[PDB]
């Protein structure tokens, strides 16, 4: 391919490849896969793509784009890197370069959850207008495609529509403004929008690359934090004050929507397992809820600094 | 195939040419001093290479037709017009403030729906213009377009984007008025100036005529093509059923809607099929009752390239008159006749050019072009109507 | 078809400089001495008189295929071919040095205002074309095969990887077709090299234009020097396309391939190229050569070409009672019954010798020449009689002799 578009600011590489297909009139998806990649057995993935390294080679003449830059800034890697650990993070970075989609997903937690959560395409009414006003195009953006939240960080709600990634597994689709929006009222919960605005700065932060505390670091950090809050009995959890605080911070409808509904009667729970010794890396969203319920005076980067220090 | 010149941006002095990477990276607009000194060329004529053998002195004298060029009055106007229509065709195609991304987005629908008037944006206009060049055969339509378009770098590479701007492209029409062989010469000339494979993937997939008319004009916008030149547009006279008008409708939809400038070249036999037009004519000896200054300069600059040992520096009025009489104004005939006379003089051994020698060379070695020159000599419109292309 | 390993030479012309293609070719012989390598004669026509009657008769019929006498018109043609082969290589210089850095330095200097003007890469102009037109029987193919034989066909270069095919000779099709003269190119590049091309590039899906743009890549992949198309008269009045679908085909073909093109044809084919200024300009690109039969006398004195062509042919006789010196009446009879055409000179001599050998009267006489001409050479009678009359339109009834 003799002319590969540079990704716009804060874009998914899937949209870059789709726009590369648009700019040359390659309607046939097989022809697009042949030209861009060279093999017809690739999967168009949104969030944690593979085969980067032949994408970063098309942009090789542009000095400022390398493999790490696409891995960190134009794929949803910063939402898994701080939590998984060190060796898993390094292995995943090494495997994004090569042609293995399966191994990359296996190394990461919910990437190995083998379910494409809300695989349908999302978009935000107001963001598309701004992008049309400034860039002149409309592209998929990392803010919309949060792992579990169907919500834009700044505006209210993400207006869904039909079609999905898995309907055609070998085709890249690029948004056209002719489907700009449909005017129908939608209101969003305040605390969920607050969570989106709290987790958004983790995407655009250089310090998220090298701050990945280990498992024992996570469990010791949470243990000392719970001791400092004073709700901790001797080697035990109160299991009541924490639930009360998280219920005050986030309502029941929210916990239903993000699929973390509390079961205080059940001994095994997403909140209960954090206090005990950590066995596997928990998702970013559970940690976000814990942080926002316990102490709101520190940002995500400050929390990562405190966790990495000791 | 073509050398990729890395771009460096200058400071243009025009308000409209404000921040375009495409037209702020072209070579600076030259002036009247550089409109008549960046085209001139001549043979070296070293005095050390005049005393050599006959074979060396006869092989080094045949390079005159290829290496000699003298800019006339018309070339200044042609250069200025091409400069204007190649610099003004990018202002409506700004890649910075989202204007080229609005011309490429529309062109995907035309590939999909097959109709070349399905706009998706209405705020993306076109700012290209058109030119038409018509002149007698041998006037210099190609060799004075390969030295006026040769001051531009063709393939440029801008690294702020990833775009590889192709400044100008040249193709020529099919031997008949073919339909799928004008949209294939474009690909065959674009992928030998980039080292790519566009013909093997646009056309080999069994496309229709409409899809190959849309894909051509989409890939001509993926690379910011500045000027498209089509040589010998008279080949569309012998077109297929409807080809003589469908392509001339496309050539007015490309400059008006898609926005790529286009320039057309053809012999006066191509005026029947019809665009600002420029008409070229052979040099006339008399302009206002006195010999033409351009003709005098052309002759007196050609006369200073002579490998004959017994050469005459002074050019006789009789010799000039018989040269014009046997040439009838066409520059190709002028240069070719001079070279042939010089070769025959070297062959005989008499190394001074004479009017009789000129006439003998003409009569013996210009047999096919005889009736056209005689028709132009007679100047009767009835005789001119058949052949001589005037 | 045999690869000759390149051996580089230096020439005195400055425009050629260091060009592998020009410098690997044989050196620049002067045109005067270029007509001393064409000459040949029948080897060992001596001491064979007392051999037999049948061997001495099979050893005469090789006179037409082993005798060549250069004339005055074989200097100009040889010089034009020598200029045309090497002048078409100066543009194609493969051993380019550092061009990227020089061009970029020029671009930066002109963009910063230091250098006022600069010239970037240029495109080579149209290829030189020559048209040779002569009446049939004058030697338009023997001359080419004895002039191009001094140039090795396929030369192999060691530092490069190109098998420089110095020349190529193809012939036109009898249909007048235009896809059968773009395919003789591959079928004649297969008999010079070893690889096959008609299997790959000779399909039926490819049109005439595509077959004209794939005979341009393999025309500079091997640095081909000349393209000779023989018997161009066959293209008039063909059922494939009109008269303006080929007058444009030549223009396009000349404008694409870039290798010099030589066209050999008959005075009937002049009317094809004298139709418009474009085709006559391109066809007479490097002069138009017109060939005529030898005249017995020029101005008021006997010609010195006919005498030199006759008195040397007379020294290949194998009759026992050979005449020592040639007589004026015999020469005049030979000219009157020959009219200057080459094939009605050597053949009229060989046939007369065979007749004199068969009859047993071992002597060549005027009556024997007249008898053999009236008996065996019947089909050549009308056009020779028209030449005797000399009336142009009477000759124009026949379609291959000069009019
Ligand atoms: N102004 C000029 N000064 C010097 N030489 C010239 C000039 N114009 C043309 N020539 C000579 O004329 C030769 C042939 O002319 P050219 O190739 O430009 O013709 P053309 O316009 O392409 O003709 P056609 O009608 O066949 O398309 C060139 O090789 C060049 O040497
Ligand atoms: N200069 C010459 N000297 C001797 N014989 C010649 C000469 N030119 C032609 N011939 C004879 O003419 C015969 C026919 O020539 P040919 O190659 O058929 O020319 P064409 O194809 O133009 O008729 C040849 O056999 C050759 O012997
Ligand atoms: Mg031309
Ligand atoms: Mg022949
Ligand atoms: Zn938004």
């Amino acid at each position: 391919m003799r002319n590969f578009p540079v990704p716009y600011s804060n874009e998914l590489i899937y949209s870059t490849i789709a726009r590369a297909g648009v700019y040359q009139g390659i309607v046939s998806p097989k022809q697009l896969l042949d030209e861009v990649y060279g093999n017809r057995k690739v999967v168009a993935t949104l969030g944690l793509p593979s085969h980067l390294g032949v994408i970063a080679r098309h942009l090789h003449q542009t000095g400022r784009y390398a493999v790490q830059q696409l891995i960190y800034e134009h794929t949803l890697f910063p939402l898994y890197a701080p939590f998984v650990g060190k060796e898993r993070r390094d292995e995943a970075i090494r495997l994004m370069e090569y042609q293995a989609q399966g191994a990359v997903h296996l190394m990461l937690g919910v990437a190995a959850s083998r379910v494409k959560s809300d695989n349908r395409f999302r978009y935000c009414p107001d963001c598309v207008a701004l992008q049309l006003n400034r860039y002149g195009e409309a592209f998929w953006q990392r803010d919309w495609y949060l792992p579990a939240l169907p919500y834009c960080p700044k505006h209210g709600a993400l207006v869904f529509f039909d079609r999905a990634v898995d309907d055609h597994r070998h085709q890249f689709w690029a948004l056209g403004h002719t489907e700009l929006l449909s005017d129908y009222p939608k209101d969003s919960l305040s605390q969920l929008t607050a969570l989106a605005a709290y987790i958004a700065p983790l995407l655009d932060a250089p310090r998220a690359q090298e701050l990945s505390p280990s498992l024992e670091q996570w469990t010791l950090f949470y243990q000392r934090l719970a001791q400092d809050l004073g709700l901790t009995k001797s080697k035990h959890i109160r299991h009541d004050l924490v639930a009360e605080r998280v219920r005050q911070t986030f309502s029941d409808e929210a916990l239903e929507k993000l699929d973390l509904k509390l079961a205080e009667n059940k001994d095994t729970c997403w909140l209960k397992s954090i206090f005990r010794k950590h066995r596997k890396a928990f998702s970013y969203l559970q940690h976000s809820i814990v942080w926002q319920a316990l102490l709101p005076k520190l940002t995500v980067i400050e929390a990562l600094q405190q966790a990495s220090a000791l | 195939g073509a050398t990729r010149i890395q771009a460096v941006y200058r400071d243009t002095g025009v308000e409209a040419y404000r921040d375009n990477p495409f037209i702020e990276a072209l070579p600076p607009l030259q002036e009247s001093v550089n409109s008549a000194a960046s085209l001139k060329s001549s043979l070296q004529l070293t005095s050390s290479d005049l005393q050599k053998s006959r074979v060396i002195r006869a092989h080094t004298i045949c390079r005159i037709p290829d290496d000699y060029f003298q800019p006339l009055g018309t070339h200044l106007l042609l250069s200025e017009r091409i400069s204007v229509m190649i610099r003004g065709g990018y202002v409506g195609r700004n890649p910075k403030t989202g204007d080229l991304q609005k011309h490429l987005q529309n062109g995907y629908e035309r590939v999909q729906t097959g109709e070349l008037e399905t706009f998706r944006f209405e705020e993306a206009r076109s700012t290209a213009q058109s030119l038409l060049l018509i002149g007698c055969s041998g006037s210099g339509k190609t060799t004075s377009l390969h030295r006026i378009l040769a001051t531009y770098p063709q393939v440029i590479y801008h690294r702020e984007l990833n775009v590889e701007q192709v400044v100008y492209l040249k193709i020529d029409c099919s031997h008949n008025g073919s339909l799928k062989e004008i949209c294939l010469n474009f690909f065959r000339a674009l992928d030998r100036a980039l080292g790519s494979n566009y013909e093997r993937r646009y056309g080999l997939k069994r496309h229709g005529i409409e899809t190959m008319l849309a894909l051509m004009s989409q890939i001509a916008n993926a690379h910011a093509l500045g000027l498209l030149v089509i040589d010998e547009i008279q080949h569309l006279s012998r077109s297929r059923s409807g080809g003589s008008q469908e392509m001339l409708n496309f050539f007015v939809t490309m400059v008006n809607i898609i926005g790529v400038p286009v320039m057309l070249i053809g012999t006066p036999k191509a005026r029947e099929i019809f665009f600002g037009a420029i008409f070229w004519d052979p040099i006339q000896q008399t302009q206002r009752g006195k010999p033409n200054q351009e003709w005098i300069a052309f002759t007196d600059n050609l006369w200073q390239l002579q490998l004959l040992q017994r050469k005459d520096a002074l050019l006789s009025d009789e010799v000039r008159d018989v040269w014009y009489e046997l040439s009838q104004g066409v520059m190709d005939i002028v240069v070719k006749l001079f070279v042939l006379a010089q070769l025959r003089a070297l062959a005989l051994g008499n190394e001074r050019i004479t009017a009789g020698l000129l006439r003998q060379v003409y009569q013996d070695e210009l047999k096919p072009v005889h009736p056209m020159l005689e028709a132009l000599r007679s100047g009767i419109p009835e005789r001119i109507a058949r052949y001589s292309d005037l």
